[PDB]
């Protein structure tokens, strides 16, 4: 050659060149070079990489400020560099001030512009992988206040063993306050680790609640201040119900007695005392879901169910539920079981008797078909008046007033019986770890706290706060201000009330102008999911409140592209949708570019869909993907797209909660407890394969509602060496069981964690190396998991999204018909922002699909970053888990 | 074994007279329901003979309309004789390709013509006469239009031509 | 809408209309409308298609004329239709004369041109998979003659069964010629079916021959006519070797010897003769190769291998080679083992003595560096004036010209013992059945034939011409005319010769002008084979002779794009080369673009190179196909490519046989042996797992060598009807063993028969189905069959691949140079014939890499339509195999 | 490489300089096999 090499670049400045001698060395790591011949930029030794600056007049100042702004627009001649990792230098200069172009934005060619525009930079000579990157101790009191709440026991449980992890003595107060009053060894107990084997599953409490009728005044007040002085007692837990914190608040304000009758009064000089709520009730205030309430949600859901599940005209039943102050059970319940009719105390009849309101809400029901009434009386039913409506007040009222045979289901104790949901040993076991921290983080200047849930999130706000609150809304309702009441209610049970009474009314004139009226059409991809028909169900209902006509799209994108399947959502065809499991339009894998795109397209056009809402997991994200993607070819595309994410998995990005999740868990925690019950009658340990695919979601929680010992995960992947010693754990754990409860032991192994040491595999090693002192077996019960009737969260939850996605719908259908009557469409920010995924986000936030599949997901085979890892550590804490 | 005609396919070498092609029949009823331009994103599935823009109008068959009183909406194919098939069923089935070749080469345009079907001759003799140009006919052939397509208009291989909403059989 | 469908498509005729008329009836399936109004085509009853046409002069003669040939390239307003399977159409047009445009040729919309150009049809509205498809007894005799060949016995059994099956007896004669003139019970004996059980394995032959005087004269061929008459011998099957089957020629014409000393003279009036070489030597004249060459080549390849396994200066060897009058085992042994120098009749020194020249050659090779110096003396090693050269003769030269220590090694019988290579038994079993055939098929109008193999095909040929042909070889070296002599011998001889004094001469100067020689390149692409180092030692060696630069690529694509692989080759380091199983030079299965095609592209120009050969399995395939589509990216691969296939699958199309093929086939066959007469020690059938992966050659292979009863291919998969029915053969075979030979079972399955009913699965099912009577048992050997020390086969074929590959390049690279220096490059037909793959078709030839890629294989996860079903046809026969 | 589009784009290389090998016929390129060649994880120096 002649060409042999590239020695270096020559740049010229006007006349001032210092600007773009700071660019090269802080961006580009170059440096001047020593004794300047007047007033070279090298970068290293044992290198040839030179850029030569002369300050001589041949470049203008006004011809390269011209060009600098001519460039921003997203042709001219470069240079481009050798450098390795450009992610790093690309987030340098765009965080610098400095524009950048490049090629996935993974990346391969970064491009920049100085005052000497147009410098490249390239990370190898042609196409191939890159070059590779260069180079504190206080003694703690637990106790449980007012009526049996399920979760009690998860909740005490964690407390004690949290307590004892931290390195403090845990005390469990017997009979609550009378404990606490009476004091003692007798209702005062220390607590070990092993103590509290299995309360997990146990219903009620372990440790009793008994109503002190002498801690309503300061007489007993001052027993108990002396009596957990006595016994050493640092800080207090309290779990338990409204005025069971309000007096345990008063209680703590009260604390200042000082009562002469020094060293005891100058250790025990301030009380540490933290709230959780134990509670059937979810009155109060400051939390979200109260421990017991989800559960008690349950045991109301399975009468209905059950009630629904027969034939028959002239019938009318009555479901009294338990529950005094709020009306959250009744809404609930009403919500997740399409009841006719509700009677809350939040909402009683205003502009007409209640009498009259039922029988015009349940006449237009019968009229239009529904021929199984329900109706659901709560314990606080009441009428404008404050006048308690009884049961037989209603029944009376639909005996009378219409012809119909009325049969009265009362729930009673069962509403407070049996083990915890899923959802209730979740987070009654995470309030617990969380009480013990609060009350070890407390110092005098810190207000007293309140465990509560905001959002699926564990916080922690002001007792004082939430006490008052609570006393606010009962003011608004003794006050005759229900509308009041309502707004003073977590803005959750603001929007169920919302969504309740607009699905509960096709059967009015819409609540929209003819004008603002859409088409909007449903699909559900992927496998089937708890919540899908929910999900659907609530849209179709939502969409002839506001007057849209909605369409449901049958058997995924295959369906339509190969079949026309769109189908018409009629009012009594739907009925029962919200309680039935499974996809009742159809759902399948299949992708919108697996069948034909341009056919979807020409469908979307053709009954002139004004959005769409897709129900589904991972191939309904990479569906939205795939139609937001083809927008540039299809007008009839421009619309809105809403995916509510819906897998048993948890895989999708852009939501904490995936409709199903709930369903799933709770079954396979079900068949977990019969399995650790089946080990613990026989020294045998029991690996549960898990599924969920490459998400670890669901073993994680099942780890941590069920007490497994060790859940192996997709994300962690299986050691031998941890395996190693994980199963000299089991051996130890084994020959320290004599003399403790046999509660049995169980490994949770996701079938994706190893495909080696399967569960079969992993079991057989452990009786090798058990040497007869115990045995394994497996429990694989494979991919029917999925679960029947969804759970009353999933129905509540789904029903909240379809709502907030038509709601979406609404918003931007205006925007999205300028694209759409519009060629020329050049793909722009206003366009991709419609395209989006409802989630859960700490809040309830639409992401758009394209941040969320760059990204936030694993595109590829894996179909999924984590948020469980707090979860996971404090089931390895409550269990004794070493990991590597 | 060809089951009927798929669409009719006009390329034009200037983009003046392509755009207001497009804006012609936009006028007549049809719908945009696919575009394409010379970006990598864009979908290829027709563009020989290449082409620099390309948009292909649909006039959507006739259903059995839809009632709810409020205002007339389509069905579903849930409709009157809808009957599934291997692919898709069995409705008064029009498409017209529009491609636009490069600045250079192209054949000029034959002697040819397409008649079309409508259940409304008036209605559409109203808007070529709100619009366009309306040529007398020769041969089924009810009148004829054009712009740089000269194009004819008629009734189907049926009897005769406006009942979407149809009656149920016994 | 108000464009509500399309009625018709009206056309505009000058004046003439009829032409146009005949096209759309014929081609498109259209009918003229009864009684027309002037002098309307709709295509059929319940449908809505229909073309007017116009005799009114509104269209031009001139204008359209110009039209037709304007779209002669390969833009106007056009007419689609919808029509099901347009493969059937576009045929329908291109043979009618007819002009077409489509999409992939697999196809999507297909469009053509009448007197009323541009005729579209779609297969569909838009985009997605398209619309569905729319609705003869004569008793034989068989005798050996000569001395012994392996494959003798495989030959007689097939004969034997051929004959059965054909439904006629088989009667051996004993002693051949011998036992044909003495006649009798004695020496003509019937012969059963499973009386020729396990005669695969057998060395030899199991009826015996012998030399009868008596035969030689018109005194003894009386005798035996009589014997034949007397057995009622209708016709006869001679196996041996060249006088041997001239004096079977002899006693055809011979054969009307009427006399009287007239019922069986009518009958037995005409002579049915077939003839087969059995001999050792190739030294018959119409056949490519003779029942037992190979073998015999790879007893002396045996030994020369052994010989070649040591250290050492002054040591010289000479091979003692058995074969009389031809030099093809001693050509190609010193092919096969890289001689120095070959004593054989055909080739003797010409210009000077032979010690001059066997001294020059050995004394250059010992002087480059070759250590061990191998020479082969033939049977037949002769000098100009035909005097015999002895191998103390040689031995003596070595001795006293050189100052070499010489060991003399003498195969003597060694080449005509052991058992038949998997060649030998393949191809004596397919001549047996054709000799059947042949004899069966013959009219005293057809000249007898002689069974004759013509690279890789059975076929048949004049056994007097064969006969005269040979003689015409013998008088040639008996006039000493050698250079026609070799000539006179098969094409595959004269190549051979070629190849091997090529291949023998780096040290003499190039045969090509300084402006002939080019820089050849060479990859191993896929898994290792057989012949794959031989093809890289040919090729650079040929390359050295010629004055050609060799390079080779070392580990495939991803270590020429990652690591700048290109090694040169030199003379010294590639001894022993040709004889050294898998790839010295390093193969893997990276594809180009799995590697970087930017960089390979690069490479190929920063080296200049002419020319690629490839030598590999599918991945190769792939390969050049990737290197061939990149042309138009690069002119740098603008050169020859060509592919020689290696293989153990046999899995690329373009080729019959696969390098390495053999090696395998013998390896698993050697296996098969020990497994079988493991089955006859024990009422026993082994499952025996074949490789080969979704190519089912060498299962269908090794069941022919075997004698498998079944063998289970991935082409038919494993129904569990053929599963029982099979079985259920078992069932009865051992049933039917009392008495007969007990010479074991197998069954052969292929690994991609079938994914669940697995080598271990099917052997348990038999078990079950056995019911105690016999067992079953697997043999899974692995992808180990791959094979050490390349078969003498794949060893010279490699050779004669590599030369005809470099020779390729030599004649494409003036051509690809054109559009190497230029841009522009279109991608013509003139430069997609360079990149090309080399192989064998019943003929041995180059096929373009486009034409098997689009047609001829399954691109796809499959990686393979067959030849080897007559194969499979006759070893079900051979074995008693029922399908269904 | 198409931005910034572009119709038509040629890469051409003068290619570096490496040990001449001798074979006397005439001179052509060594290989990786030359003198100062060090093999890295990617290619070498
Ligand atoms: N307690 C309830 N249970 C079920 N649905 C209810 C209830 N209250 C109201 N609705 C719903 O709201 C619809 C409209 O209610 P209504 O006709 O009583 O007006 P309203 O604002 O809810 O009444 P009011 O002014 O008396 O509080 C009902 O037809 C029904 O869909
Ligand atoms: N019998 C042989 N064995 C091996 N290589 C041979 C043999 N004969 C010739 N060659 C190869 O051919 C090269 C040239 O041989 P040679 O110079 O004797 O010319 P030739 O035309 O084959 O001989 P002649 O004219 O005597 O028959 C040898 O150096 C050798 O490499």
């Amino acid at each position: 050659s002649l060409f042999n090499g590239t020695s270096f670049i020559t740049l010229f400045a006007p006349n001032s060149l210092q600007a773009s001698i700071d660019f090269y060395t802080n961006f580009l790591g170059f440096a001047i070079r020593k004794n300047s011949n007047q007033k070279l930029q090298l970068e290293e030794d044992q290198n040839n990489v030179s850029i030569q600056l002369i300050l001589d007049p041949e470049h203008a100042a006004s011809v390269s400020q011209i060009d600098q702004n001519i460039r921003n627009l997203t042709i001219q001649s470069n240079i481009a560099f050798k450098s390795s990792s450009l992610s790093k230098l690309v987030k340098l200069l765009k965080d610098g001030g400095h524009p950048v172009q490049q090629s996935p934005n993974e990346i391969s060619p970064f491009e920049v512009y100085t005052v000497d525009p147009l410098g490249s930079l390239i990370g190898f000579g042609f196409k191939n992988p890159f070059a590779v990157n260069e180079r504190v101790r206080k003694t703690i009191g637990v106790m449980t206040s007012g009526g049996d709440s399920p979760g009690m026991n998860p909740f005490v449980r964690a407390v004690v063993r949290a307590g004892i992890y931290k390195g403090c003595k845990v005390f469990c107060i017997h009979e609550g306050y009378e404990g606490l009053v009476r004091g003692g060894e007798k209702y005062i107990k220390e607590t070990q680790w092993h103590d509290v084997r299995g309360w997990l599953v146990e219903g009620g409490t372990n440790i009793g609640t008994a109503r002190c009728k002498e801690f309503r005044e300061r007489s007993g007040r001052l027993k108990a201040c002396k009596n957990m002085i006595d016994m050493g007692i640092d800080a207090l837990i309290v779990c338990g119900g409204d005025g069971s914190l309000t007096g345990a608040d008063r209680f703590r304000s009260e604390w200042p007695s000082l009562i002469e009758e020094q060293q005891q009064f100058n250790t025990h000089q301030n009380l540490n005392i933290c709230g959780a709520v134990g509670s059937i009730d979810n009155d109060m205030s400051s939390t979200d879901a109260t421990i017991g309430a989800f559960s008690s949600l349950d045991r109301i859901c399975r009468a209905i169910d059950y009630i629904d599940a027969t034939a028959s005209h002239s019938r009318a039943f009555i479901v009294e539920v338990m529950g005094r102050h709020c009306g959250w059970l009744g809404l609930l319940a009403g919500l997740a079981t399409s009841a006719d009719y509700i009677l809350i105390p939040e909402k009683p009849a205003s502009s007409r008797e209640w009498q009259d309101q039922m029988c015009d809400i349940v006449g237009k029901h019968r009229a239009r078909g529904k021929r199984k009434t329900i109706v659901i009386v709560a314990e606080g039913a009441i009428s404008n008046d404050l006048s308690p409506i009884s049961c037989d007040q209603v029944k009376d009222v639909l005996v009378n007033r219409l012809g119909l045979d009325t049969r009265v289901t009362t729930l009673g104790h069962v509403q407070r019986g049996g083990t915890a949901v899923a959802f209730d040993r979740i987070y009654a076991t995470l309030q617990g770890v969380e009480a013990v921290n609060a009350v070890l983080e407390c110092d005098a200047d810190t207000p007293s706290p309140m465990i509560a849930i905001k959002e699926d999130q564990i916080t922690r706000v002001p007792l004082v706060d939430a006490v008052e609150l609570t006393q606010q809304v009962a003011k608004s309702i003794e006050s005759r201000n229900f509308k009041k009441a309502i707004s003073l209610r977590d803005s959750e049970f603001v929007e169920h009330m919302k969504n309740f009474i607009s699905t509960n009314s096709d059967h009015v004139p819409p609540s929209l102008p003819l004008e603002k009226r859409k088409k909007i059409a449903i699909i559900n991809v992927g496998a089937p999911a708890g919540g899908m028909n929910s999900a659907v169900y609530s849209m179709a209902t939502y969409c002839m409140s506001r007057g849209h006509v909605p369409y449901a799209i049958h058997n995924g994108f295959s369906g339509l592209a190969r079949h026309e399947s769109v189908r018409s959502i009629n009012w009594l065809d739907i009925e029962g949708w919200g309680s039935l499991g499974g996809s009742e339009i159809g759902t399948n894998r299949t992708l919108p570019n697996d069948a034909d795109i341009g056919m979807i397209a020409y469908f979307f056009e053709k009954y002139g869909f004004d959005g769409l809402i897709l129900v589904g997991g991972f191939e309904a994200f990479i569906s939205l993907h795939q139609l937001e993607r083809a927008r540039i070819n299809y007008p009839s595309l421009r619309i809105p797209l809403v995916l509510i994410p819906a897998t048993i998995s948890n895989n999708v990005p852009g939501t904490e909660y995936s409709l199903g999740s709930d369903t799933c868990l709770n079954s396979f925690m079900e068949y977990c407890d019969v399995i650790k019950q089946s080990a613990a009658a026989t020294n045998r340990v029991f690996v549960v394969e898990v599924q969920g695919g490459n998400s670890g979601y669901i073993a994680t929680h099942a780890q941590l509602a069920c007490g497994a010992q060790i859940s192996y995960v997709p994300e962690e992947g299986i050691s031998l060496a941890q395996l190693e010693m994980d199963i000299n754990s089991l051996k130890e754990s084994f020959a320290n069981d004599q003399g403790k409860t046999k509660s049995g032991r169980l490994i949770l192994k996701s079938e994706n964690a190893s495909k080696v040491l399967t569960t079969e595999v992993i079991s057989t090693i452990i009786d090798d190396e058990a040497s007869g002192r115990f045995d394994s077996k497996t429990a694989i019960p494979g991919h029917v998991q999925q679960g029947g009737i969804p759970s009353p969260m999933d129905r509540v939850r789904a029903s909240r999204f379809a709502i907030r996605a038509v709601s979406f719908i609404e918003r931007h259908s205006d925007r999205c018909q300028t694209f759409k009557n519009s060629i020329s469409f050049r793909q722009t920010d206003e366009i991709t922002s419609t395209a989006v995924v409802l989630g859960i986000h700490k809040q309830l936030r639409f992401t758009p699909i394209r941040q969320l599949y760059d990204f936030e997901s694993d595109v590829p085979r894996r179909m999924r970053n984590i948020f469980w890892s707090n979860v996971r550590e404090i089931s390895d804490m409550l269990s004794g888990r070493t990991s590597l | 074994s060809i089951s009927d005609l798929s669409f009719t396919s006009f390329v034009t070498n200037d983009d003046n007279l392509f755009e207001e092609t497009f804006n012609f029949y936009t006028k007549l009823g049809f719908h945009a329901t696919r575009s394409y331009v010379k970006n990598r994103s864009d979908f290829e599935l027709t563009g020989i003979s290449d082409s620099i823009k390309e948009i292909w109008l649909e006039s959507f068959p006739l259903s059995e309309v839809v009632e709810a009183g409020r205002e007339l909406r389509k069905p579903l194919q849930e409709s009157v004789g809808y009957e599934s098939e291997a692919l898709l069923g069995y409705p008064y089935q029009g498409g017209v390709v529009i491609k636009l070749r490069l600045s250079n080469e192209k054949n000029n345009d034959l002697p040819g013509e397409v008649t079309f079907f409508t259940a409304s001759i008036d209605k559409l003799k109203a808007k070529l006469i709100e619009i366009g140009a309306e040529i007398i006919p020769s041969k089924l052939v009810e009148f004829s239009t054009r712009d740089p397509m000269g194009d004819v208009i008629s009734f189907s291989s049926y009897p005769s031509l406006s009942k979407k909403i149809t009656s149920p059989d016994f």
